[PDB]
């Protein structure tokens, strides 16, 4: 594979976002952590399959609602960034206010 | 379209070219098999392939770098020989000359 | 004996006349020269050629190589050739054939009981790359640089703080020394570069008398004609090199002020495209004058249909601008121009841009820099076919004069040209191995100082080397008093005078940099271009003697979705 | 001109009457003071402030500060303001206004082309947190801590070794020099305590003669009148503090008999609850005792209801008990007592306990220190209201009593708080960096003596170093000699003077410790309650002049699932 | 009093006739002697027997050890016995009974203030494991090794080099002294083998004077009898070893060439099976001559139902063969021989093989060594039953004669046994703990130098030590300075003489290498049968004294799928 | 546990290798690591099954095809090696051209 530092980093992401998915799944109120990592590996699969970076700013805050967290975690979330290898390249993803 | 793909143009290369060669015919009367480098002492190689050590003074096989040629018990077969360049200094193998020639 | 050539190139590698596709871009390199014999070509492992007697003779240390990288497809800005490199002292020793003279003809590389050797047959070697724009934000940026192929850094910083965030500079004598002393735990050589900011020249001359080998001017601290003449003052007298980051707010003046400011001497422009930062809209100009090294940050090569998008919000984080202060949004907005972001890649296939960098974490990706460059030399041929000095049916020119973007000409630019920056004989040995399948994106062996510092490696506890899980970790010339044998950390002559590096007690080899105010752009390997240039002010279309210049942006990109993993 | 309050704090931060919640907790702070002059704020980014001839001047390296924190809203025992820090050599310079005294007004603290700049509008800044409770199991413990925002690590251990795993004592010294070496190794301030279990003072001298700063007595190694006066004894001479863990099976007495063995003699009484090891089941009343320096350990702060259910266990692994041997499990059941646990939080709360440890790996945990000592607040307002001691409608004493407790009170007490422990000139610029949201949770900066040497970063090769994923890593501070340069191994007097530091090579700035014979309960900071506190030996009732004193078990906490992953 | 057999075992671990199982083998071990007196077992904890004038007394450090294991069961080639372990220095200082002169009978390990406690009741305690044959592939084996149980690696290299891939050769004077720096960065006990394969002696004794305790001579690099002829009389002049890799195709002749060049001069043979490396297919036969030492590598240990399927392409790509051609896979297959594999085993029991090695990564396992030792001795006491030597009704003998092979035996043919490889007094305190369940699989404690290196650690936030997840990470003793003093680099006698470790600036404590000449078959620990023993050269079969010789491929072995998560 | 760094090692590859399985899922043509990751993580598990190395060596080739991966991927992939505990302890499987 010769995974660069940055492809295993990714992977903490990713593995970060299972827990977060799991947790949802059950109906439990997502955390500031796990609703960080749930959009953001929403947004690298995105880039793998290929969508615009204008669609993906838009689509992400659609990933989670305010009733979905805790109470306190929409306002901690101002906005939500990752970078993914799109067709294109790396390119960086600035989703404001994902939580509504 | 396949990655780091090369585009190697037709032909043949000539390998060791106005050099000394000569033909010997070697036979193993080992009971193993003995297989020899392209850039071994011919004349140092092992005791069990019989053959005119006399001749091969001097000379590896002319064979592609790296390559090799095996005999098996009892094998018999004709393969040719290119001189040494360089110093032709043979130094190691069995230690029979250790020095010029 | 007779060989064909596919078998030949199977077993040896490409000879002349052979093309190989570079990773999967359009870009295809044909072998000019081969130094060897055919049929003495010298290779390793069991029953081989080099063994005792045979490839390998009986000289002492003194009159034999340390490291020899038998038959390699040298890929630099002179040549693109095959040969075998002998490696002593931690130096490129020769380029030729290596052997034992004892038994083989030509044999310019002995190779002895004191040899190691590396099997490169099938694979291409470059000099390591340079970047010259780290804003050192963390000490995890050289490794994913030092992984991509990049083994010197310049650059300046103190760690994740706002003034680092946004500016490449390492603020005074006690941050200096603590970074130089910091440096000897990082793996990659390094410069530091201080803040140049400033209209009293004793305040710059203690930054160059404590260790720094530049002068960083950003627009965050103020890039005022009196300070750019103040530091270029400083950099006549102190033979250091210095990087300017313009007034983007055309507050002191316009883009001729500052030219003029210089006075047609010698600086190094950052981001001259402008996106990165500089005078709206018309920093790209500066390309047209003799005196200005200019330089690429990577995320704007090559233009592509996400590039734009992109920008906004990165722009805001680097400099600590507010989205709710329009003054702070109209300036960002006024940076970000589609048409000489277009325009850049072009200008870079002319060669009035010169070298290519990051901008690490401050607009710019780290790890980065060799493969976007590649990436816009893919998208040049595909738009613009061959050079017009192209000789053949190969990509061979416009491959050298790519490479010496991110290798010789950052080396040039800030005098350490004499120590790395090429693969010629009496240089640090930093040496890049890749499989041609992964050129530019993913290295076999990357090489400091004679040691290999970094490699792909499979289980610990398998067999063979091989096996998966298979990342790239850590080695010998990584550790410990291995690592600082093989680096080198460069001072200004004024630093090295003073005695800086016994006083810091720093462990690493200490290197001196000299030629930074007699460059010019006439010097630039291959990209020597000097334009006739505008920009509209309205339209911001670049245009060379009139003609527009510009380019269509990509979809999809090469070096991209088929090797990483996220 | 004219701006409102609300865009201000925004901008700038909040200025005075401004208040701010701390986490999600119950606890707001009020701005008490601001130093600044309205209209002359400095700000860094592009086209701010900080810029040449602006706010940064035309001085000398020695003319003005290394690194400033710009509009940060300082939270320490003294107060709660709004101030720039000045942090030069290291230390912290002055706590005042920065700028360019050219053309502002009221500078004290002078920018200019050596200073660095740290934005800390709209953060809440306090000096770092000291442990001194620390089992040296792992070297692992001292990252956790430092995330956390402990700066200064007092403890013993050799590692994961029977002896370690029960008590904070590095024995001998073989063992104390192998340590006081590792410590160049690790990112915080240390100090060792020895093995102070010995009826034989030359056994005590020796281990101070060493290195060690202090000497813990644990019940494990027993803790007899004979050995805790020979202790107290060697300490009054050396000039070193002793730490107890008293006789739980009152075997060789009750407390009062130990009490007595002290003699008036200043000692610092570990877990004064009991939970974690001493005389059952009145160890608590030690606090009522002028020569005392009560602290508590961290799994009991605050009470909640699965306290009580998760001690047994915790307790018999720990000191290496037998669940089946009957009198291993009675011991450790003597020792978990509702009454006490309950009663120990309102005690913190009115200043009886005057410290906060975690008693790393054995009985506590390594990186809650700070956020339990804030849960423990929040659940005193919640249950008691505000504190006699309050002035307006805000929770500022009450702060400033808590943070004490892990800042300057653990300094006074073990004789460092000349170096370390608060926010005050010619102090090690050990400083933390929070956002309001995750105040006592998650750090934004943690500076050590004046390199950032942990924070959390985002993807090393994104172009900014925000985007995910973010967590912790070192930063250059922690890095080899920068680290030396920033970090303090503590020494006694003896040690110093022997020239250990020379013999054992050590690479670390060098403190001495002081005045820890002279400390008493007075001159803890905000908590010097010398209560009249009893224990029922019955019914285990903690009662204060006659009062009973207890609490109710939170089932939910602050700064607890909102924040962790796991 | 008065105590059952059972509850004794349960309160202080197994006594004499009590019986252990090896993990899930079927090995069963007994204690042959137990050095404590009834009653007075010392015992760490709260309220146990090591406190202040009981089990621990009023001495001065001079008069106690550092360190105790208390009531540990020894494992070592010269018993299998009950005791306390005694450690001071940094090594061995006793083997008896500890405790407190002033109040307990026959203490011989006295215990005091400045002693340290780790409590190996219930626990088997073995000398760390020796592997001789190392390929410096990449640093991250050492780790892998400590783990593993294994202290002391011997071998060479210089990194992720075709050289390194295929020899255990660290080839010339600056290499070596590369490598012999890049050793103070890991854990383990190191000591370099130099390139052997020359016909000028000169080329060898600079290497030796350079640092290296050996010469490796490899096919790959040519082992014709001069250059081993060469080797030898090196080898002979400067004390140090010579390991050989005999020629495989039989080129300058066949085994009997090859015995006729050595001489009768002592030298040790790797991979003696063949598989690894040797004259096809009789290199077995070497193991008959009292000059040579013979070992195995792992990846043939146990002969089981996988083991020929997996070693055709492991073969190919260590050697760096072409699979195209077919010279090269008809060699490949000439070595991997049933016959001789299922032998090997067999000729392990007799003792006719004396040590066991890994060849890592190259042909063998880093991790596996002491694994598949026990895997063997399981093996063999399943098919053959017990062994002549066996007295009692238990497998002692069996694994006194195993353990030697990873242990002492390997110290002694590389003259390093005056400084490690068993427990007895006077050598370096490199111990491992291992509980009963996962003996020779996964370790409790591995201690260094005296200092514990690796241990398993929990959550290091955890309010103990052993709260998942569990997993081993460096301890103090592989941390900076500490790591220097508690390990080894041996050089040889020329090179500590020329003050190489004060030349390259060596941290380490230095040990020299001595007696690598004098050793022969005889000397080797329960391992030196000199068997008649002949091969087939048409059907591979081996027989002693006529009797065939061969066993039966294991389908399932214990210590495999009940302890790996993969 | 008492993981090892080689079973940790593992679990980055078993990590890899389940988002190359999420996105073959989704459809899409498994770019160069998500290969080498899905087709490693396959052999992984047969050994613990308890297949043999000789079995896996032929299975190993039937994971993915080549209309199931990028162009050029198959010829970037000449063979895959991973070792696993069989029941009869370590051992390295090789599967050669795995994609056809």
């Amino acid at each position: 594979m010769e995974l660069t530092p940055r492809e295993k980093d990714k992977l903490l992401l990713f593995t970060a976002a299972l827990v977060a998915e799991r947790r949802l799944a059950r109906g439990l109120k997502l955390n500031y952590p796990e609703s960080v990592a749930l959009i953001s590996a929403f947004i690298m699969e995105g880039a793998r399959d290929g969508k615009s970076v204008a669609s993906l700013m838009e689509e992400g805050r659609h990933v989670l609602t305010r009733e979905q967290v805790m109470e306190g975690v929409p306002e901690m979330i101002p906005d939500i960034q990752v970078e993914a290898t799109f067709p294109d390249g790396s390119k960086l993803v600035t989703v404001h206010n994902p939580i509504i | 379209m396949i990655p780091g793909e090369y585009h190697v143009k037709p032909g043949q290369i000539a390998l060791n070219t106005g050099r000394a060669t000569c033909r010997v015919v070697v036979e193993n009367h080992g009971d193993r098999p003995i297989q020899v480098g392209s850039h071994y002492h011919f004349a140092e190689v092992n005791p069990a392939l019989k053959f005119d050590r006399q001749q091969a003074a001097g000379y590896r096989l002319n064979i592609p770098a790296g390559t090799a040629v095996r005999f098996e018990p009892g094998q018999k077969r004709e393969v040719e020989l290119v001189a040494f360049a360089g110093h032709r200094a043979v130094f190691g193998f069995r230690g029979e000359v250790m020095g010029p020639l | 004996s007779n060989i064909s050539r596919q078998a030949y190139a199977d077993m040896f590698g490409p000879t002349v006349g052979d093309k190989v596709r570079l990773a999967d871009t359009e870009l295809w390199i044909e072998v000019e020269d081969d130094l060897t014999t055919y049929g003495e070509e010298v290779k390793f492992g069991g029953g081989k050629v080099i063994r005792d007697g045979m490839g390998q003779g009986q000289m002492l240390a003194a009159d034999c190589v340390d490291l020899v990288l038998t038959n390699a497809l040298i890929v630099d800005h002179w040549g693109i050739v095959k040969a075998d490199i002998g490696v002593k002292d931690g130096r490129i020793f020769a380029i030729g054939k290596a052997g034992n003279p004892d038994i083989q003809p030509n044999v310019t590389i002995p190779i002895g009981a004191a040899t190691e050797v590396i099997a490169a047959e099938g694979k291409i070697v470059t000099a390591g790359g340079i970047d010259t724009h780290i804003h050192w934000i963390c000490p995890q940026q050289a490794e994913e640089a030092l992984v991509s192929g990049v083994t010197t850094m310049v650059g300046g910083g103190t760690g994740p703080a706002a003034g680092t965030h946004a500016t490449t500079c390492t603020p005074g004598p006690w941050y200096i020394s603590r970074m130089l002393q910091a440096a000897d735990s990082l793996p990659v050589n390094i410069g530091l570069l201080g803040k140049g900011n400033v209209s009293q020249p004793d305040a710059l001359r203690e930054q160059v008398a404590a260790g720094v080998i530049g002068l960083a001017i950003h627009e965050d601290w103020g890039a005022t004609p009196a300070a750019i003449d103040c530091a270029l003052t400083v950099a006549d007298e102190m033979d250091i090199q210095v990087a300017l980051h313009s007034d983007t707010l055309n507050e002191s003046g316009f883009v001729e002020d500052t030219l003029a400011a210089i006075g047609g001497r010698t600086i190094h422009t950052f981001h001259t495209e402008g996106a990165g930062g500089g005078h709206a809209p018309d920093i790209i100009t500066a390309c047209a004058h003799p005196n200005i090294l200019p330089s690429s940050t990577n995320p704007t090569l090559p233009y592509t249909l996400n590039t734009i998008d992109e920008h906004l919000d990165m722009l805001m984080v680097c400099h600590h601008l507010d989205p709710d202060i329009a003054e702070d949004v109209a300036f960002a907005e006024s940076r970000i121009r589609r048409e000489t972001i277009a325009a850049e890649d072009v200008l870079h296939d002319l060669g009035a841009f010169s070298l290519t960098s990051s901008d690490s974490q401050a607009m710019g990706r780290v790890g980065e820099v060799i493969l976007r460059t590649w990436q816009v030399a893919h998208r040049m041929k595909v738009q613009r076919g061959a050079l017009a000095e192209e000789t053949g049916d190969n990509d061979n020119f416009r491959v050298k004069r790519y490479i010496a973007k991110y290798t010789i000409n950052p080396a040039l630019t800030h005098g350490i040209a004499h120590e790395v920056g090429s693969i010629e004989v009496g240089k640090l040995a930093d040496l890049v191995v890749w499989s041609p399948a992964f050129f530019g994106v993913k290295p076999a062996t990357v090489i400091k100082g004679g040691m290999i510092a970094i490699a792909p490696m499979g289980d610990i506890n398998a067999s063979i080397p091989t096996p998966q899980p298979v990342h790239y970790r850590p080695m010998f010339g990584a550790l410990g008093s291995a690592r600082h044998h093989c680096r080198l950390t460069f001072l200004s002559q004024a630093a090295a005078a003073n005695g800086v590096a016994e006083r810091l007690n720093l462990r690493s080899a200490i290197a001196v940099v000299k030629g930074c105010r007699t460059v010019q752009k006439a010097d630039m390997v291959h990209n020597s271009l000097q334009p006739n240039i505008t920009v509209d002010a309205q339209t911001y279309e670049v245009r060379v003697d009139g003609e527009l210049i510009t380019s269509e942006p990509a979809d999809v990109l090469p070096m991209a979705q088929r090797y990483f993993l996220f």
